[PDB]
């Protein structure tokens, strides 16, 4: 139903008609539309199965959405066409120029023998090429070749400096933006990535992949690899550090140099920070930099542990990483730890435990980012917990060691500890701090700086080697709270400011009351055998204040204290070992209203 | 999270199941909870020869100490009538996560063989031990044998 002598207007007609009445078993004369000039018309959505177009000139055409299974376009033209979302299954497109947008255009089972996708494109979804015959075709980089079919190779080596040979076909490089780098970015130019093109040919073409790979290198400028371009260097590692690429020397030897500087720069830039997830190529490549440079094990310690935590878990390379680790813990800075009462398997074997089903064993051993002979021991699960603000933790979930000697963590400043020795847990901690309002409340209550900055800097730890029970120390404290307390109850004037300030102003009786319990709980711990007071003598001015807070809470909403047997025993203790009481009240809060407790009580006392 | 405290005790128990403590016997704990233990402190040095401690492990353990508490009436200047004890080893000033239980007991035990009025939890008989000794040993073997 065609002849190329009917104008571009006469032609549309015949076609749109065709789409409508679809016989299926049409006659050769009906389906024949060959040599016809179709330059410029829309044919979107049409049903053009089995149609003949051999010779047709579809340049500048928009055939998107339309069906074309079983078509025959042997020798057609497509300069700047649009074929997105199309269907071409089983079509014949041998020896035919395709220069168009082929977004998600399905070529399954098509004949592309001797076709050339000179400078095509797709924006987010690649064409489909399963069972497509590309033998002799010229494909452009970024095209996913999975399931596809390229010829056995005609010329092992390739001539023209513009084409790369992968099997039967050619990977043109004319329109490459004049820089071999664009074509090597898996992460951001995934649609232009020739590393993607190569790495997705069926296994059958492995030798070709290596042949091609080796040939890609002679194209790469190392003086143009100066600029960091991290996603390209990264990209290189993931693609070419995998079978069959591993075995070929001429390649590998080319990577070491290019990989060392990179992964070095990486381990450095991401030290004391969370480790970016990486493919097998990348990950492995990192392990080798740690094998080659036994020093970074220490210079980028945190950066090192995480790598090894991902390695150890990574199927296909688990034992190689487990090895590298047990060569690290031979360090005179680590060994002391390894032979610890309860580390690793606990067998006293001094070796890490790799057979766990909840990652709660104590294998990982970190070293201080400063020279102060400090190193902690932890569990993957714990290491994780203490990695996020929101978690309901207290950043004490580990074993601290000064010069291989166990320690009472509590006598340590959590800030000064995470900030100078193990800077990783520092971001998660100093945010869980910002969130905690205790320090903001303690800013309203007291107003004497000489003292104020003396209770805040002690709420970042548990036990304090600083006392204030002396006849002259209680002389400093009493001076402060005399104007606030009222014997052993809350001086009415205070309850004015309290329930009025930004603290409780506009807060339901439920939550308003709730809060008071915590703040009351705070000062108990202050006068605890653990803190300012000794277990023999305890600062009576604080215990005093406490009593008022636990009380003025009661008259706000008793549905917070629950039982009253409790309330009476709470006072029957605070008035007449401030230690036993603290947790006694801390544990009930994490139970009765955890959400308000993780917000109004020293993170480091949780 | 709290499956890790149970994770350590398990190890700590088998160690006891083998060697065994000679001054602490009869430790009974169901495999479910495990956050608490029961047992008997049977001393060999008078005046306590002629007690059911109930050590209660916390969840965050071993990053907090255990709370050894007495489920039996005792006449000690360091043990409150509620059973409470002011122990140094399980105190938040001497607590290292590396302490076993066979050590927390060997401490709580050796305390009764040589008490201390330095950290007394009862002024009921603190001075009593101080001035008249025979009065705390002729008034102890009694209270020990009455309950």
């Amino acid at each position: 139903q065609g002849r190329a002598c009917l104008s571009k207007a006469e032609l549309t007609a015949d076609l749109i008609w065709l789409s409508a009445n679809r016989t299926g078993e049409e006659s050769a004369e009906e389906l024949n539309y060959s040599g016809c000039d179709l330059s410029g018309l829309s044919l979107v959505g049409l049903n053009l199965s089995s149609v003949n177009f051999s010779g047709a000139v579809l340049d500048d055409t928009d055939l998107r959405m339309s069906d074309l299974s079983q078509a025959v376009l042997e020798n057609c033209s497509f300069k700047n066409s649009i074929l997105n979302e199309c269907n071409f299954c089983y079509a014949n497109l041998s020896n035919c120029i395709i220069r168009a947008l082929f977004e998600n255009s399905n070529f399954s089972n098509s004949n592309l023998k001797n076709a050339s996708f000179k400078g095509s494109s797709y924006i987010q979804y690649p064409p489909i090429l399963n069972e497509a015959d590309l033998t002799g075709a010229i494909i452009i980089p970024g095209m996913v070749l999975s399931g596809a079919i390229l010829g056995d190779v005609k010329e092992l080596f390739s001539e023209k400096s513009n084409t790369i040979n992968l099997g039967g076909c050619y990977i043109d490089l004319s329109d490459i933006q004049e820089n071999i780098l664009s074509v090597l970015d898996n992460y951001t130019k995934s649609n232009k990535s020739i590393l993607l093109t190569m790495n997705t040919s069926d296994d059958k073409y492995n030798h070709d992949k290596v042949r091609a790979a080796e040939e890609l290198i002679k194209k790469i400028s190392l003086d143009e690899l100066a600029a960091f371009r991290p996603y390209v260097k990264m990209s290189l590692a993931d693609s070419f550090s995998i079978h069959p690429y591993l075995n070929n020397a001429n390649i590998q030897q080319w990577l070491e140099p290019i990989c060392d500087d990179f992964f070095d720069t990486i381990m450095s830039w991401f030290n004391n920070s969370i480790m970016m997830y990486m493919e097998n190529g990348s990950l492995l490549q990192a392990g080798m930099y740690f094998e080659r440079h036994p020093g970074a094990m220490v210079s980028y310690n945190s950066s090192f542990i995480q790598i090894v935590m991902n390695g150890s878990r990574r199927d296909g390379m688990q034992e190689r990483f487990r090895e590298l680790y047990e060569v690290y813990l031979k360090n005179e800075k680590v060994y002391p730890v390894t032979q610890q009462s309860d580390f690793g398997l606990c067998d006293g074997s001094g070796k890490p435990d790799w057979d766990d089903d909840s990652d709660l064993a104590y294998n990982w051993v970190l070293l201080s980012s400063q020279d102060d002979g400090m190193a902690m021991m932890c569990s993957l699960s714990h290491m994780v917990d203490m990695l996020s603000p929101n978690t309901s933790t207290n950043w004490m979930s580990f074993f601290l060691y000064k010069d291989g000697e166990v320690q009472n963590t509590f006598g340590y400043s959590l800030s000064n500890l995470f900030s100078e020795s193990f800077p990783i847990f520092s971001i998660p901690y100093h945010k869980a701090f910002s969130q905690n309002f205790v320090s903001g409340i303690l800013d309203i209550l007291i107003s004497d700086n000489e003292l104020k900055e003396r209770f805040i800097e002690a709420l970042n730890s548990n036990k304090s080697d600083y006392k204030m029970i002396a006849d002259d120390q209680q002389r400093k404290l009493a001076c402060v709270w005399n104007p606030f307390l009222d014997g052993w109850e809350l001086n009415a004037q205070h309850v004015d400011m309290i329930m009025g300030s930004h603290v409780l102003k506009d807060m339901p009786l439920r939550k308003q009351a709730e809060i008071l319990f915590c703040l009351g709980g705070v000062f108990c711990k202050y006068s605890s055998s653990d803190m300012f007071g000794t277990e023999y003598d305890s600062p009576e001015i604080l215990r005093r204040y406490a009593n008022g807070l636990i009380e003025q809470a009661y008259k706000t909403d008793p549905q917070v204290f629950g039982s009253v047997y409790y309330y009476n025993d709470i006072l029957d203790r605070l008035q007449g070992c401030t230690a036993v009481l603290t947790d006694m009240l801390t544990e009930h809060a994490k139970e009765s209203f955890p959400e308000i407790f993780s917000l109004y009580y020293p993170v480091a006392w949780r | 999270g709290s499956m890790a405290a149970s994770r350590r005790l398990m190890k700590e128990l088998e160690e006891i199941r083998k060697c065994g403590m000679k001054n602490f016997r009869n430790i009974q704990v169901d495999e479910a909870n495990l956050l608490t233990w029961q047992g008997l402190i049977v001393p060999d040095n008078p005046p306590y020869d002629k007690f059911r401690i109930e050590i209660n492990f916390p969840a965050e353990y071993p990053f907090k100490p255990p709370k050894i508490t007495f489920k039996t009436k005792i006449y000690h200047p360091n043990i409150d009538e509620k059973g409470q004890v002011c122990l140094p080893v399980i105190s938040a000033e001497n607590w290292k996560p590396a302490t076993k239980t066979d050590q927390v007991i060997q401490s709580l035990i050796a305390l009764v063989n040589d008490p201390q009025p330095e950290h007394p939890l009862r002024a009921d008989l603190a001075e009593e031990y101080s001035k008249d000794r025979k009065k705390f040993c002729k008034n102890a073997e009694e209270f020990t044998k009455k309950y």
